[PDB]
């Protein structure tokens, strides 16, 4: 529910920053490194953290909680770096977070191992989530997670009935694209725009009955930014709550999207600060009390075809002396 | 009956979400769906 805000309030900052580009991001993968920067975090450091995920109301507990769905967490610990006893534990516990042990300032070959560990946890879809440019003898920890998700439509669109098609671009120009079609049992619901004023909700389920795509669409003659504001955690739990299974026709363009974001950006506008800079307490993590937050690093990517859909996302932190 | 037509052909929203749980796994939005 925390993860609800927190999506929103995520979003929010990169439609912010994000001026008419595509976006894509896991809030889920987020949460999960975060969780584990939280546990080596304390005193004032770990409290802005917990106020700015929602959490002031543990939260591991929940993070714990957790077609083809896998979820996994890393840790490259730089050799002869001594990582509290207790902070190991729960990243075990909470996160059960493979443990491995590197030397950062040989570069190219850190670099390379995190990202074969992506690879290897995403299907290879996401690549190059560092480089050798990342790493050096300051360099102390990396932590890593990496959602993945691989799903049939329960019902499938047959590519037989995929055709061209124009699509209008809310700057008005227009691109043809294939675009699939099918007459399916889907979840619907209409909802006031408030303003024909009206938009729509398709629920698509994927095969499992666990996961499903939800898709939201204006009418034609208005923007996408106009309902944009509108979404909140209330709304996406109304949505949620309000779609109904009939035969709907659905035409549904065969896409991808990637993005690569800046995650200090965004976990900065969520009013974490403090991890980021020199004086961080992270003394949970170790007695060193130089430590701190310098990279955050979140990238995915999203397919969408007529067989399904395939998903990953991946979130990194770096965190060094000074 | 006219059953609705969902023409995905301007740009839309999109969340992949556990149905079970509510927990928003992906979110975005295609403003530009070209290769």
């Amino acid at each position: 529910e925390a993860i609800a805000d927190l999506s929103v309030n995520m979003y929010n900052r990169l439609r912010a920053t994000g001026e008419d580009e595509n976006i894509l991001f896991s809030p889920l993968s987020i949460a999960l490194a975060m969780g584990m920067m939280e546990l080596g975090a304390q005193g004032s450091t770990q409290k802005e953290i917990r106020h700015s995920m929602g959490y002031d109301s543990e939260e591991f507990s929940f993070l714990k909680e957790f077609y083809v769905m896998k979820i996994a967490n890393s840790l490259f610990v730089q050799n002869g770096f001594h990582v509290n006893e207790e902070f190991l534990q729960m990243m075990k516990k909470y996160f059960n977070a493979a443990v491995n042990h590197v030397d950062f300032s040989q570069n190219v070959a850190v670099a390379n191992y995190i990202n074969k560990w992506v690879e290897n946890n995403t299907n290879n879809l996401v690549k190059d989530l560092v480089s050798p440019r990342d790493f050096d003898a300051a360099t102390y920890l990396a932590l890593i997670n990496a959602v993945y998700f691989k799903g049939n439509w329960k019902s499938q669109f047959r590519p037989e009935n995929t055709r061209t098609f124009s699509f209008t671009k809310d700057d008005e120009s227009e691109v043809q694209i294939p675009m699939m079609y099918q007459q399916g049992e889907f979840y619907y619901g209409e909802f006031s725009d408030g303003s024909g004023g009206i938009y729509q909700v398709l629920e698509i389920p994927y095969e499992g009955d666990e996961i499903s795509m939800m898709l939201v669409l204006s009418r034609q003659e208005v923007p996408l930014a106009t309902l944009e504001p509108l979404v909140k955690a209330q709304l996406v739990e109304e949505w949620a709550n309000s779609v109904k299974k009939q035969k709907v026709e659905v035409y549904l363009p065969r896409f991808t999207v990637e993005q690569e974001i800046d995650l200090k950006d965004v976990l900065k506008a969520l009013g974490i600060t403090e991890i980021f800079i020199k004086d961080a307490n992270l003394t949970g993590l170790s007695d060193n009390k130089e430590i701190f937050l310098s990279k955050a690093i979140h990238k995915s990517f999203l397919e969408v075809n007529e067989e399904g859909s395939e998903a990953a996302a991946v979130s990194g932190m770096i965190a060094i002396s000074r | 009956v006219l059953y609705p037509q969902v023409i995905v052909d301007h740009p839309f929203f999109f969340l992949i979400r556990n149905r079970r749980t509510g927990t928003i796994l992906f979110m975005g939005r295609v403003m530009h769906p070209e290769t």
